[PDB]
């Protein structure tokens, strides 16, 4: 009957089927990994109102604490744990924006050097997104994908 | 007819395990097989007694619970009372009256009595979580999902003890009982007891360590400690019952007892498979209804038949049987852990100045 | 037919010990009679195991025995091993398929596993005073002066299993198997288990007292103390247990659990007379051979006699037989310590004064 606040702020009843299905897809295909595993090393404190990206960020710590020389392949779970968390993170979702959409938003920001827009076009920009293989984030490690957002 | 003390004097060690003659002296100073006398020492070694573990905080960590894992935690609480209330009383009626020889005689009473104090601490747990006891016992007899495997265990039980009781009381040929024609068969007593023996195995290898896992996943979030400092004292009995039955189905199998058994060990063989795989399936099926109402952290449907699975393979590898699930690892591996126990300054110019550079 | 875990959903509470509907769910919460669920709680509280009590000074003092004082002491210790061997299997034999209320199954059980940790003391103490303990073991069942008093005491265990094995195969009635007629009588049924009960009352709270007093009489002179240490704990138990077969036999004679059992227990009181009667004849008898070489200081042939009929008298009135023999006071009184746990310097004139010399 508890409450957890999603990204956007409102609430929805807890549900441990979301947290499965999260883990299940992170653990496809790999050996020797356990759901059962992650979820009860994460010692997850539930309380009404907890934040999902908070919820998250402990599955992401337990599964990274869980490589080992029996059960290698958790590098590659805490990693796609790890990427999914910073899709949301920079994007509100998992599908990150069109390569010129993010351009124009960051040079906008000031995050982003001026340059980039006056150097190449916006039919230029469209021909590198042809380019991205955003699945190739799903080749990294866990201790890659930390000193990635780190 | 059965003898409570056999006159004749028989070399004990020459003896087989079942159907010879029935022990007389009971002698632990030699050994047929000595498998059973190490089980018998060591299960000594670990007596317990429920009222020893602290129970009485666990009543504050089931009331906490969400309504569907009471339910979930109930079950399995019901299903290990009616599990080990037949393992209380069968082994001695099954079992006594067919071994010859002493040391398996003396486990199986062993064996036997330390399956009343689990018993007895099931009453120890469910007293001290529950208000009403009452709620909980009266319900394992009716319970559906229950008596289908209750009166399926207890069937192999009580086959062998009926066709024991022919076999004591008219002996082996072709009888008549009241008109009926009767026939008792030594290769059909024979026959009975190895299947037995195989639906304990199953019952206590892999009927209990599925219940386990369900009790052991509270304990990961420390929640019904005390139920899991019983559990686990029964989880250590429950590794020396079923080595127990994995001997004596294996020198059953081996034909090292007798002969004639190794012949009918195979005739078995496709019986005692078909006996573990539909075990391992209604455990499957009795995961389906513990998580009709939802699952809980690090444990649903999926993670507890892959286990089903996982420790069946196992289990059948230790008696020779097929492997009917495919190959996997371990999905709960947090199960282990409560299933077993300056400068030396001194320089050489000379050695150094032997160099060019 | 016997079942291993029957179907019916029943109030154990008003089921009678015997002969009622087959255990189903062992629970401990609630008792019919308390009695056998304290006799549980306080056997396995005194949970001993023989290797803890240090019995490595006997050898010296059996070898330095005398060798008529090594005849009494190890024919004692011969015929301790064969009751409790008898002991050990028994109850779980005749008794667990007649049991109908969960307290008296369990007691059952715990009774029979604490006679298999005697029958295991008894091959420790052997095995630490002889050199072989195959020449002590194989004499106990070619002893003709042994295993004559072995068939006495299994009778009635035996007769009762096999009645037992036709009352469940063919249920009560005339029948005829194999020609021959058959008739199978419940009351006639709950007539065997009556008998074997007195019967088992007789062996633990008179015969095995008989033997303690041997045990207990070379610790009077300090010898033999590490068996002295481990008769003493297998005393404790055998109070307990004459306990259980006491209220046991005491409930089914006045009729307060089966009505139909009041009768029958009359119709065996002549039969139960004799029965305790033989048994004091047969102890005395066996004093005969144990003195037979001579006697030592303390206890001969006559004292021992005098304990027989002393502690019958005792007993047989314990459960409301008559008593056989004359009135005495105990015999070996030492018994009993080993069968359980400035002037006031002041004066008054005025007071001297009021006087009259
Ligand atoms: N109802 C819920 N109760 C508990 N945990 C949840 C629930 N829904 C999702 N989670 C968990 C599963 C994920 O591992 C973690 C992050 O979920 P995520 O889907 O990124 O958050 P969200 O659903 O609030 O944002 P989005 O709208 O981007 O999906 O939160
Ligand atoms: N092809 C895929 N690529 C990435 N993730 C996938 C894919 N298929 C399944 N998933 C997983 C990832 C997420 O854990 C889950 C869906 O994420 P999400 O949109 O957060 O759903 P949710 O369970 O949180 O519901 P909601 O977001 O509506 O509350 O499914
Ligand atoms: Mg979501």
């Amino acid at each position: 009957n508890l409450l957890v606040t999603k990204r956007d702020g409102s609430t929805e009843r807890i549900n441990l089927d979301k947290i499965h299905r999260v883990l299940d897809w992170a653990a496809e295909g790999l050996h020797n990994v356990s759901i059962s595993q992650v979820e009860l090393r994460s010692h997850i404190q539930f309380y009404d109102g907890i934040k999902t990206s908070d919820i998250h960020e402990t599955i992401i710590k337990a599964a990274a604490d869980l490589i080992s020389r029996d059960a290698p392949d958790y590098q590659y779970l805490a990693a796609r744990l790890a990427i999914f968390h910073l899709r949301k993170k920079a994007y509100g979702q998992f599908e990150p924006p069109a390569l010129y959409d993010h351009v124009v938003k960051m040079v906008e920001m000031g995050k982003y050097d001026n340059h980039l827009l006056e150097d190449y076009t916006e039919e230029e920009f469209k021909q590198m997104d042809t380019f991205i293989d955003h699945d190739r984030d799903m080749t990294f490690s866990y201790a890659a994908v930390k000193q990635l957002e780190g | 007819a059965y003898t409570t003390f056999s006159q004749t004097k028989n070399d004990q060690l020459k003896e087989p395990m079942f159907f010879g003659q029935p022990v007389n002296v009971a002698r632990y100073d030699q050994q047929k097989y000595d498998i059973f006398e190490k089980l018998i020492e060591k299960q000594l070694s670990f007596f317990w007694r429920p009222e020893e573990v602290d129970v009485s905080r666990d009543r504050i960590d089931y009331q906490a619970l969400p309504e569907h894992e009471k339910h979930i935690f109930i079950s399995n609480l019901k299903y290990q009372t009616l599990l080990d209330s037949i393992q209380g009383r069968s082994p001695n009626v099954a079992l006594l009256p067919l071994i010859s020889i002493p040391e398996l005689e003396t486990w199986v009473e062993t064996w036997a009595f330390s399956e009343t104090i689990h018993s007895r601490s099931y009453t120890h747990i469910i007293r001290n979580i529950v208000n009403d006891p009452s709620v909980v016992f009266d319900d394992i007899v009716t319970n559906e999902q229950i008596q289908k495997r209750a009166e399926g265990i207890s069937s192999y039980y009580d086959e062998l003890i009926e066709m024991t009781s022919y076999w004591h009381l008219l002996g082996e040929g072709t009888h008549t009982v009241n008109g009926k024609t009767v026939t008792v068969s030594l290769r059909e007593l024979k026959k009975k007891l190895y299947l037995c023996l195989m639906s304990v195995n199953a019952l206590e290898a892999i009927r209990f360590y599925v219940s386990f896992a369900c009790s052991f996943a509270f304990a990961e979030r420390e929640l019904m400690e005390g139920n899991a400092k019983i559990i686990r004292l029964i989880a250590r009995d429950e590794a020396l019952h079923l080595t127990g039955t994995q001997h004596m189905l294996n020198l059953l199998r081996s034909g090292a007892d007798d002969p004639e058994m190794a012949e009918i060990a195979e005739e078995c063989k496709q019986e005692c498979y078909d006996l573990f795989v539909q075990a391992a399936q209604q455990e499957k099926d009795w995961a389906d209804y513990l998580f009709r109402d939802g699952s809980m952290i690090g444990l649903n449907k999926d993670i507890l038949c892959q286990y089903v699975e996982y420790i069946t393979n196992i289990r059948m590898q230790a008696v020779g049987l097929d492997l009917p699930f495919q190959t996997r690892s371990n999905p709960i591996p947090w199960i282990n852990t409560w299933l077993v126990s300056q400068i030396d300054s001194e320089v050489d110019t000379d050695d150094l100045s032997n160099f060019q550079l």
